[PDB]
C-alpha cells in the first residue's frame, strides 16, 4: 500500500509564530488529503479536507498547500486553544493510512 | 419592463423581479401525444391538475470552494405527492419539465452558475471495469456533489467527479450546445429552462431510465469582502407539464 | 422510368439515374438535400429579441 | 444538529467476539457512510473498514478474515463484529460518517468506547 | 446552399447597440462584421455542401476483423454486431444522442500461407461463406455444422480474386431510432448491468473456409467495413475529450481540457 | 450477347462511392418516424452555438475549471495588457478543443467570420472599460496600446448589459485558410488592454473574472473533410 511519514514528530513553539507540519506519501495521491486536530482524551476534528479547503466551523488561521506527494499545513499566527495532535490521512486509495503524528507543547 | 415573469401551474405560482429571458427546449414547447405516434391500446390518464405543479426540491449552500450539482428528475419528484404515486401503479408514462432554479445575493456579491439540463447522461465510473451502483448515481430530493478532484479507483462502485470532466468524458466548457442558463449575480437572479420529452421511444418506464440530468457548476466562484452574509443557498424548483401515464398494475 | 435528378455539383449540367431494386434500402445515397435550420440550437428563447435593442430592459 | 453516537460492552475476554451498535441520527444511511477508525497507544491511529451508502463493505487487508460490518436502514444503525480478538486490541474504537461534500471526509465521529481485551 | 453575404456599412452614430448583449439568456449573438465596422459589398458564392449530415457520415470505415485457420480445429470466427470496438467511428457517432441509418457493408478477405512440412504445397481458389445470424436462432459450434445450412439465414459465397461482397441492410431496431447512450438499467430493482447494453440485439456473424484442408494450412482474415446511408440524426452532443477504454460502457481516466501554454499573453 | 469493355477502376473498392447494391432482407417494414426535437441538418449549426474557451492554460490550470477565468484586477499603472494569443481555430491550443475547434479538426479547410463574446463576471458595484484588439499579420504581435489602437478594435463599456461581442473580419487573400499550423496563411493576433482602471466602492472585492465565448458568422464554410487527430488507438476495445 501507501504510507505516509510526517514531519516534525514534536514541536515546542509559543503563542503568535508561524508553523509548518508536512507529510509525504509513498506515491501520487492527486490532493486526496484530510488533516485531522485531537486535543487530550476526545475525539479528532476534521481541520482541513482535499488538501486545500477549510471546513465549516474551522477559522482563517489554518491553511493548506501543497500537490502530488509533498503537502504542508500552515498556521500563520498561533493562538492559545490551538494545541493537540495532528494527523494527515489520505482517502485516495482503500486501505487509508492515517500519519504518525505531530505535538504542539506551546511553551 | 422585460425583467418580470409570472408562471403559473396547477395551483402554485412562481414570481421573480429581476430574471433574464426563459429557454425552451430545442424550439418546442410540451404538448400531448397524437394518435399518428401512440403504440399502447388503453386509454391513458391526464389528471393534469394533481401532478403538473411546482415541487420544491431540497436546498444546497453555496460555498466558495464549491465544485457543482447534480439531480436526475424522472427520479428526484418519485416520492412528490401524486407525482409519486401515479408512477408506482403505472408502467409506462411521459411528461415535460419546467425547471426553475433560484438564488439571490446582494449588490455586493459575485459569481456565476451554469445550469444546464442534459439528456440521456451516462456517468463514468472510478473503478475501470465495472459500472456505478444505483445509490451513487442519483439521490431523491437530495444532491449529488462534484469534486474538484480525481476519485480513486479502488474504491467498489463510485461515480467520477472529476468537475473539469462533468462525469462523462467531455469538456465542461462545451456543455453550452445543450439548452442551457447562466445566474450571474451581477445582474441575473434565476433560470428558468423548459423541457419537451426527448426519447426514441414515444412512451418509457419511469423507474429504469433517467432521460434528463439537471447541472449546476460554479465557473466563477463566489467572493466576497468580510462584513457580507457568508450563507448563500440555491433551491430548485420542478414542475411536470403534460404527464400521462399507461398500464396500470399494482403498487410495485 | 429514368429519374432527371440532373444538377450536378458544379463550382460558379444533367445526370440520370434508374434504380434497379425492390427495397428503397438499396439506392444511392441522399447528397443533395441541403436545408438548414439554425434557429433552435442559437435562439431557443420563447421572447423574441431584436439584435439592435437591448437585451435586458 | 445531534450526531451519532455508540454503545459498548468495555470489557472483553480474549479469543472472543466484539460487538458495538453506532445509531445515528439527523441523518440517513442512503447517503453516507459509516468507518470505523482504532485509535492504539501503541500502533497510532488505524483505518479498520467501512460500510458504503449502497450497502458493499470494504474492509482492511489485515482484519480481512475478523471483521465484518452490517447495517440497517430503517433502524438507522450499523453494526460490527470482530472475532478471535488477541492482545493488541486493547484500544478506543470510533464510528463516523463519511463523504464531507463527496469528499470521503470524516465530519463527525463518536464518543468512542475504550475497549480492554486482558483478564 | 449559399451562404448569406455582407453589405455595405456607414459611419454610424445612434442609440442602436448591436454589440453589446447579454449572455445569460443562453442566446447566442447574431451579429454579423457589418454592424462593428466599415464593410464593402462582396458577395460569397461558398457552399456548406460537404458540411452537411449526409456528406460527413457516409464513408467506409472499418469496425473489426478476425482470423481463421483453415487446417486447424477451433477455425471459424464469430462477431457481435456492435459499433464501439474502434476509435474513429465510435467519436463520429456519439456526437448525436440518436441515429436513424440504413447500413451497407463491404467485406475485405485475405489470405496468407502457414508453414507446412509437404512438400509441392499446390492449392486452388478458395472459397469462403459469412453467415448472420438474427438474436434467437441457431448458432454453428464447429466447421461442420449442420447449421451452415443457411435454411432462412442469409449468407453470402465468395472466392478470391474477384471484386469483394456487398449487402445492404435496412433499419432494424425496435424503437425509432438507433440510441448511441443509455442512461438506465435493464432490470426493474436497477441491479444487474448498467448503460448501453441494454439496447444491443443486433446479431451475430459467423464466418469459416469452405474448403477442405488439402496440404498446408491457410490463415485468412476478413476485414468489415460499415457505411450509413440516409441518415437522420437527433439531440447533438459535445465531443469525446478523454481517451475510450472499455468497449460497454463510457469509463475513462481524468484529463485536462488542453494542452498547455507558458503564459496568458504568450503566443 | 450486348458487347461491353470494362474500362479501367474495375473491381475496386473506393470508400467514398455511391453505388446500388442488393438488399439482404427483402421486403422489411421498418418502425415509423417520430418527431424528436432537436433535429440537426447541417454540421454547420453545431458550430453557431457559442462555448468557452481556456484562455488561462498555465501549465497547472488546465486540470481545473481556473482554465476558462480571465483573472482582472484594480491596477496602478495605465495600459496593461489582459491576455493575447492568435487567431489559429485548428492549431493553437487556446482555441483548440472548443466546440468549433473540434469541428475545423475534422476538415481542412475553413473560411468566415468568428465572433467572440465576453462577460463580466464579477460585482455589481464595479466598473471598467476594455480594448478588444484584433491585428492582421505580416508585423508581430503589438506590445502597447498604442500599437494595438491601429488595427480593427471596440472598446468595451461594463454596465447594465454585460458582454459585448468583438467580431472579426475575413480579411485574407485566399479564399480559404488551412486549418493546420501554416505560416503562409497566418490569421493575426487577439489582444485585450485596459483602457481605464477597475474601481470599486469600499467592502468589494476588487479581483473580478472575464469569461470569454467563441461562435462563427452566418458566412462560415468548411471543406475537405478528413479524419481526426484527437482520437488514438492501439488494440479493440473489449
Amino acid at each position: 500500500d501507501i504510507q505516509m511519514t510526517q514531519s516534525p514528530a514534536s514541536l515546542s513553539v509559543s503563542v503568535g509564530e508561524t508553523v509548518t507540519i508536512t507529510c509525504r506519501a509513498s506515491e501520487n495521491v492527486y490532493r486526496n488529503l484530510a488533516w485531522y486536530q485531537q486535543k487530550q482524551g476526545k475525539s479528532p476534528q476534521l481541520l482541513v479536507y482535499a488538501a486545500t479547503n477549510l471546513a465549516d466551523g474551522v477559522p482563517s488561521r489554518f491553511s493548506g498547500s501543497g500537490s502530488g506527494t509533498q503537502y504542508s499545513l500552515k498556521i500563520n499566527s498561533l493562538q492559545s486553544e490551538d494545541f493537540g495532535s495532528y494527523f494527515c490521512q489520505h482517502f485516495w486509495s482503500p486501505v487509508f493510512t492515517f500519519g504518525a503524528g505531530t505535538k504542539l507543547e506551546l511553551k | 419592463s422585460d425583467r418580470v415573469r409570472s408562471i403559473t401551474l396547477g395551483n402554485s405560482t412562481i414570481t421573480t423581479q429581476e430574471c433574464a429571458n426563459v429557454v425552451v427546449g430545442y424550439g418546442v414547447w410540451p404538448e400531448y401525444l397524437k394518435d399518428n405516434e401512440a403504440t399502447a391500446e388503453d386509454q391513458p390518464t391526464q389528471p393534469d391538475v394533481a401532478t403538473c405543479r411546482f415541487y420544491t426540491l431540497e436546498s444546497v449552500q453555496w460555498m466558495k470552494n464549491s465544485a457543482g450539482w447534480w439531480w436526475k428528475l424522472p427520479d428526484a419528484l418519485s416520492q412528490m405527492g401524486l407525482f409519486g404515486q401515479n408512477m408506482q401503479y403505472h408502467y409506462l408514462g411521459r411528461t415535460g419539465y419546467t425547471i426553475h432554479v433560484q438564488c439571490n445575493a446582494s449588490k455586493f456579491h459575485q459569481g456565476c452558475l451554469l445550469v444546464v439540463c442534459v439528456p440521456e447522461a451516462e456517468m463514468g465510473c472510478s473503478n475501470l471495469n465495472n459500472t456505478p451502483e444505483f445509490s451513487e448515481l442519483s439521490g431523491g430530493d437530495s444532491a449529488r456533489m462534484f469534486t474538484d478532484t480525481q476519485v480513486g479507483e479502488s474504491n467498489a462502485k463510485k461515480v467520477q467527479t472529476a468537475v473539469w470532466n462533468a462525469g462523462m468524458g467531455v469538456g465542461v466548457g462545451n456543455l453550452t450546445i445543450f439548452p442551457h442558463q447562466w445566474i450571474n449575480l451581477r445582474t441575473n437572479n434565476s433560470a428558468t429552462l423548459v423541457m419537451p420529452y426527448i426519447n426514441s421511444v414515444p412512451m418509457d418506464n419511469m423507474f429504469r431510465h433517467n432521460n434528463l440530468t439537471l447541472m449546476i457548476i460554479p465557473f466563477v466562484p463566489l467572493n466576497y469582502s468580510e462584513g457580507s452574509s457568508p450563507y448563500v443557498p440555491i433551491t430548485v424548483t420542478i414542475a411536470p407539464m403534460c404527464a400521462e401515464y399507461n398500464g396500470l398494475r399494482l403498487a410495485s | 422510368m429514368g429519374a432527371q435528378v440532373s444538377t450536378q455539383k458544379t463550382g460558379a449540367i444533367h445526370y440520370t439515374n434508374i434504380n434497379y431494386y425492390k427495397d428503397a434500402a438499396s439506392n444511392s445515397a441522399n447528397r443533395q438535400d441541403f436545408t438548414q435550420d439554425p434557429g433552435k440550437f442559437t435562439e431557443p428563447v420563447k421572447d423574441i429579441m431584436v439584435k439592435t435593442m437591448p437585451a435586458l430592459n | 444538529q445531534v450526531q451519532l453516537k455508540q454503545s459498548g460492552p468495555g470489557l472483553v475476554q480474549p479469543s472472543q467476539s466484539l460487538s458495538i451498535t453506532c445509531t445515528v441520527s439527523g441523518f440517513s444511511l442512503t447517503n453516507y457512510g459509516v468507518h470505523w477508525v482504532r485509535q492504539s497507544p501503541g500502533k497510532g491511529l488505524e483505518w479498520l473498514g467501512v460500510i458504503w451508502r449502497g450497502g458493499s463493505t470494504d474492509y482492511n487487508a489485515a482484519f480481512m478474515s475478523r471483521l465484518s460490518i452490517t447495517k440497517d436502514n430503517s433502524k438507522s444503525q450499523v453494526f460490527f463484529k470482530m472475532n478471535s480478538l488477541q492482545a493488541d486490541d486493547t484500544a478506543i474504537y470510533y464510528c463516523a460518517k463519511g463523504d464531507y461534500y463527496g469528499y470521503d471526509a470524516m465530519d463527525s465521529w463518536g464518543q468512542g468506547t475504550s475497549v480492554t481485551v486482558s483478564r | 446552399a449559399r451562404v448569406a453575404d455582407t453589405i455595405s456599412s456607414r459611419p454610424t452614430n445612434s442609440e442602436s447597440i448591436p454589440a453589446l448583449t447579454a449572455a445569460e439568456t443562453g442566446h447566442t449573438s447574431q451579429v454579423v462584421p457589418s454592424d462593428t465596422m466599415q464593410t464593402r459589398h462582396v458577395k460569397n458564392y461558398h457552399s456548406r455542401s460537404e458540411s452537411s449530415i449526409e456528406n460527413f457520415l457516409c464513408r467506409s470505415a472499418c469496425v473489426y476483423y478476425a482470423t481463421y485457420t483453415n487446417n486447424s480445429k477451433k477455425g471459424f470466427a464469430e462477431w457481435v454486431i456492435n459499433t464501439r470496438q474502434v476509435a474513429q467511428l465510435r467519436r463520429k457517432l456519439e456526437l448525436f444522442t440518436y441515429l436513424r441509418f440504413d447500413l451497407e457493408l463491404t467485406f475485405v478477405i485475405t489470405s496468407a500461407q502457414q508453414p507446412s512440412t509437404a512438400s509441392s504445397v499446390d492449392a486452388p481458389v478458395q472459397t469462403h461463406q459469412i453467415m448472420y445470424v438474427p438474436p434467437g436462432g441457431p448458432v454453428p459450434t464447429k466447421v461442420k455444422d449442420y447449421a451452415w445450412q443457411t435454411s432462412t439465414n442469409p449468407s453470402v459465397f465468395w472466392t478470391e480474386g474477384n471484386a469483394p461482397p456487398r449487402m445492404s441492410i435496412p433499419f432494424i431496431s425496435i424503437g425509432n431510432a438507433y440510441s448511441c447512450f443509455y442512461d438506465g438499467w435493464t432490470q426493474f430493482s436497477r441491479n444487474g448491468v448498467y448503460g448501453i447494453n441494454t439496447l444491443n440485439n443486433m446479431g451475430t456473424l459467423y464466418m469459416r473456409h469452405v474448403n477442405e484442408a488439402g496440404q498446408g494450412p491457410i490463415k485468412s482474415t476478413v476485414r468489415i467495413y460499415f457505411k450509413p446511408k440516409h441518415v437522420k440524426a437527433w439531440v447533438p452532443r459535445p465531443p469525446r475529450l478523454c481517451q475510450y477504454e472499455k468497449q460497454k460502457n463510457v469509463n475513462f481516466s481524468p484529463i485536462g481540457v488542453t494542452t498547455s501554454r507558458t503564459d496568458i499573453i504568450t503566443t | 450477347g450486348l458487347p461491353v469493355m470494362t474500362t479501367p477502376g474495375s473491381t475496386q473498392f473506393l470508400t467514398s462511392d455511391d453505388f446500388q447494391s442488393p438488399s439482404a432482407m427483402p421486403q422489411f417494414d421498418v418502425t415509423p418516424e417520430m418527431q424528436i426535437p432537436g433535429r440537426v441538418n447541417n454540421l454547420m449549426e453545431i458550430a453557431e452555438v457559442d462555448s468557452v474557451v481556456p484562455v488561462n492554460n498555465t501549465e497547472d490550470n488546465v486540470s481545473s475549471l481556473k482554465a476558462y477565468q480571465i483573472p482582472v484586477q484594480s491596477n496602478s499603472d495605465n495600459g496593461k495588457q489582459v491576455f493575447g494569443f492568435p487567431l489559429q481555430p485548428g492549431a493553437n491550443n487556446v482555441l483548440n478543443r472548443t466546440l468549433l475547434g473540434e469541428i475545423l479538426n475534422y476538415y481542412t479547410h475553413w473560411s468566415g467570420s468568428i465572433k467572440l463574446t465576453f462577460m463580466f463576471c464579477g460585482s455589481a458595484m464595479a466598473t471598467g472599460k476594455f480594448l478588444l484588439a484584433y491585428s492582421p499579420p505580416g508585423a508581430g504581435v503589438p506590445k502597447n496600446r498604442k500599437d494595438a489602437m491601429l488595427g480593427t478594435h471596440v472598446i468595451w463599456d461594463v454596465g447594465l448589459q454585460s458582454s459585448c461581442v468583438l467580431c472579426v473580419p475575413w480579411i485574407s487573400q485566399t479564399h480559404y485558410r488551412y486549418v493546420v499550423e501554416d505560416e503562409y496563411t497566418a490569421a493575426g493576433y487577439v489582444t485585450c488592454w485596459y483602457q481605464t482602471n477597475i474601481v470599486v466602492p469600499a467592502d468589494v472585492q476588487s479581483s473580478c473574472d472575464i469569461l470569454c465565448f467563441v461562435s462563427a458568422c452566418n458566412d462560415f464554410s468548411v471543406r475537405m473533410l478528413k479524419d481526426t487527430p484527437f482520437i488514438r488507438q492501439d488494440t479493440f476495445y473489449q
